[PDB]
DNA sequence: ATCAATATCCACCTGCAGATACTACCAAAAGTGTATTTGGAAACTGCTCCATCAAAAGGCATGTTCAGCTGATTCAGCTGAACATGCCTTTTGATGGAGCAGTTTCCAAATACACTTTTGGTAGTATCTGCAGGTGGATATTGAT
DNA sequence: ATCAATATCCACCTGCAGATACTACCAAAAGTGTATTTGGAAACTGCTCCATCAAAAGGCATGTTCAGCTGAATCAGCTGAACATGCCTTTTGATGGAGCAGTTTCCAAATACACTTTTGGTAGTATCTGCAGGTGGATATTGAT
């Protein structure tokens, strides 16, 4: 009976953005969903690591961003530091 | 007519991964070491999988077990949850 | 009488099980082996499905990485051939032993 | 009603990642930025991925990705196959790729 | 000047109880304030783990042990694991 | 007025541990007597350590404990090596090992 | 501020000597003579990758001054975890 | 006049290192090229000095750990001469290329 | 070289295991209105950190010599690849019931809050002691003969 | 073996840095004692999904044969170890200045918290179809002659 929560879906939605033709398998976005909650959970962390090094109780945008660049690649990094500072932008303009 | 249960991981099945592995030609005494190495291996993360278990009070092992023994182990494993 | 040269199949068997991602130990073995490990650390236990399909999925790929790496150490030593020692020396420096 | 995720331009859920950074023991306390920002690191990701697994199974003339997709484009990605590293994909296989000492001479 | 703390006493006090005549350099005692530093951060990050996996709010003492069992090696988690449960029982019992 | 520490016959502060419990975000709550339990743990830990270290420092005739007898302890114990596997410690060099081929004659 | 002169080549200042001196407390009985560029290079990647680690946690706290534990979190994330100097 | 043959010297010295715990590079010159690589990341930055001794010590380990390594590769190849392709075997199975 | 044996690729077909699609609740996001909390923005310290100068050693650079290691070459013997199939273990699919998971309940145990008491850290001075680094000088180790 | 060069060993001996020793102040813990909240163990049980097993399935054990790989042996060439020599650069230890970590005190801005709407997201159910295998015939690769 009760609720499993999942990605399956926005992941289904973004899949949809970026091939509208192409579906996917059950085991193939087991794995997506894998991926995302350990990357989720690798950010968070050193997020987390970051801000009591700091003796600071709060996580914000700028513990994301800086872990961003510690855990990612080069590019990687940093296609996806403007992504996330864009959609921070986007949302503040946004009353 | 009786037998080891590690001797069920059988010569064809070993050279199998080795061929996966991009392996040529196999000496052959590599038979009884990887089963040695596929031993410790399962050794290890069903030992860390059993503690999750016993620690939830159940008598299954479930999928969620084993991801974490696998992460934990510096195996972490995709598509079984977690 | 035809015969192929030792080498040749096995080559072919390369580009066939690199080619594919089914697994390559018969489950009900792989299964058994399982539940004797098991049985050493709590007795009378079960196991959901996909668990034991999640162990059989990391061993099978344990072991294939282990064999590329054991691999290049034979090719290391100049031979083709794999021997222990290789799989020896290739888990000496991954750091799972000594 | 607005969702937050909408007003972000994002389709991976702004809400829920505000909540699972609440209760996994992060920190005392959560931004209002930090869970979009990281909502679309993780759709950002997310994309490139299926991007390049879309790609592999047209490759492979298919239009339903497979384990194996993801693989491939992990693989021969030098950034994904670093941020994966030490991930084992299920039911992907590995490279094709055979030493070249190991090929036949004549 | 901030009062900067370290396990540096309780370090000195059991090393008088198994060498009561060796003594320790400060750079030794450093190592062996990483080491307590470290194996804190490693067993409380286990048993947070452990905890959040099964939907528990609270890290009891029985979350520490799982957590020392899943760290520590064979003989050191066996004894480990005594002294623990151990100084639980005769803490429990010295109220 | 009874530390918790003697009450549970430790040597290693056990309020201290309590409150690192807490100022950690390890969980929401944490229960009377992990920090005991952890504290206990611990002292253990470094009982063992200051055991074999101690033999270290006189085997080398000295007194005191140095960083190299805290490493060739480690080091020449099967469990605390692979417990510090991944761990270096400062000053500590390596254990004195050539490997048999590179001896001199046959 | 009143000049600051020039960092350039200082990978150099890892002399052959020095290398050598390494290698032997690693039990290395002889050495191939173009080791010592390999080593070089080896070194200035490890060195790059926890320096660049280090700055971003100095940058992250607001500081112009990298401190032991900035270097000591940047070993740790990078699986090379060092005792002796707090934390 | 007097002459140690080949490696007599070199045993000699690997007792004497192993035994020894002092770093093996000279500390002034493993400063510049820490200030050299950190100025190209970010410029104006100061080092407390136990940062650049922690790093120091952490490089010596690491190579002396990579040494071993790359000594067993060698010896594997039955040869007692490391050489650059046992440095490059050893950095690929410890994952790190 | 040609030729036969056999593996591999490619085009097409089609049932159904496994996708995608739809519906309809409802837990959990969003909206609202107070109730704390926090991260600075300024405004000062005392540091460590940087620079720099001079003396001094301690180690670095270099060139020469040749020991002995590496890699080439050659080869015999041993050892693993390739080989056909029925015996037998594994695979598949059908069926009771173990126990995971859903739900409800309630108190032993947790947080919270405001006092009271103590200890662990530092800083000022004071003393001490282990051992680093120097000294011969008696005991190996090595390599030439 | 025997002999000479030189590295090694060890043990005693003074200066002294780093260790231990108080002393004393105190500020921040830690502890103590109510008042208050609740997490999760305990007990009951519904219903997946796991162990068991019967008939259907197809992979593997076996023993023989010899291709070609491995490991041994020999050896010429040249690379890297040892060592003497000349002297640059690191080490060591001063001195000043300041750039900057590290605090503290006040709020405006931000985030948590209790309470109510208002969906987005899930489970359960209902259609829909991509492609896993099958077959047929052309084509490519391998190995013998
Ligand atoms: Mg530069």
């Amino acid at each position: 009976r009760s609720r499993k929560e999942s990605y399956s879906i926005y992941v289904y939605k973004v899949l949809k953005q970026v091939h509208p033709d192409t579906g996917i398998s059950s085991k193939a976005m087991g794995i997506m969903n894998s991926f995302v909650n350990d990357i989720f959970e690798r950010i968070a962390g050193e997020a987390s690591r970051l801000a009591h090094y700091n003796k600071r109780s709060t996580i914000t945008s700028r513990e994301i961003q800086t872990a961003v660049r510690l855990l990612l690649p080069g590019e990687l990094a940093k296609h996806a530091v403007s992504e996330g500072t864009k959609a921070v932008t986007k949302y503040t303009s946004a009353k | 007519v009786l037998r080891d249960n590690i001797q069920g991981i059988t010569k064809p099945a070993i050279r199998r991964l080795a061929r996966r592995g991009g392996v040529k030609r196999i000496s052959g005494l590599i038979y009884e070491e990887t089963r040695g190495v596929l031993k410790v291996f399962l050794e290890n993360v069903i030992r860390d999988a059993v503690t999750y278990t016993e620690h939830a009070k159940r008598k299954t092992v479930t999928a969620m077990d084993v991801v974490y023994a696998l992460k934990r182990q510096g195996r972490t494993l995709y598509g079984f949850g977690g | 009488p035809h015969r192929y040269r030792p080498g040749t199949v096995a080559l072919r068997e390369i580009r066939r099980y690199q080619k594919s991602t089914e697994l390559l130990i018969r489950k009900l073995p792989f299964q058994r082996l399982v539940r004797e490990i098991a049985q050493d650390f709590k007795t009378d236990l079960r196991f959901q499905s996909s668990a034991v399909m999640a162990l059989q999925e990391a061993c099978e790929a344990y072991l294939v990485g282990l064999f590329e790496d054991t691999n290049l150490c034979a090719i290391h030593a100049k031979r083709v051939t794999i021997m222990p020692k290789d799989i020896q020396l290739a888990r000496r420096i991954r750091g799972e032993r000594a | 009603a607005k969702t937050r995720s909408s007003r972000a331009g994002l389709q991976f859920p702004v809400g829920r990642v505000h909540r699972l950074l609440r209760k996994g023991n992060y920190s005392e306390r959560v931004g209002a930025g930090a869970p979009v920002y990281l909502a679309a690191v993780l759709e950002y990701l997310t994309a490139e991925i299926l991007e390049l697994a879309g790609n592999a199974a047209r490759d492979n003339k298919k239009t339903r990705i497979i384990p194996r997709h993801l693989q491939l484009a992990i693989r021969n990605d030098e950034e994904l196959n670093k941020l994966l590293g030490r991930v084992t994909i299920a039911q992907g296989g590995v490279l094709p790729n055979i030493q070249a000492v190991l090929l036949p001479k004549k």
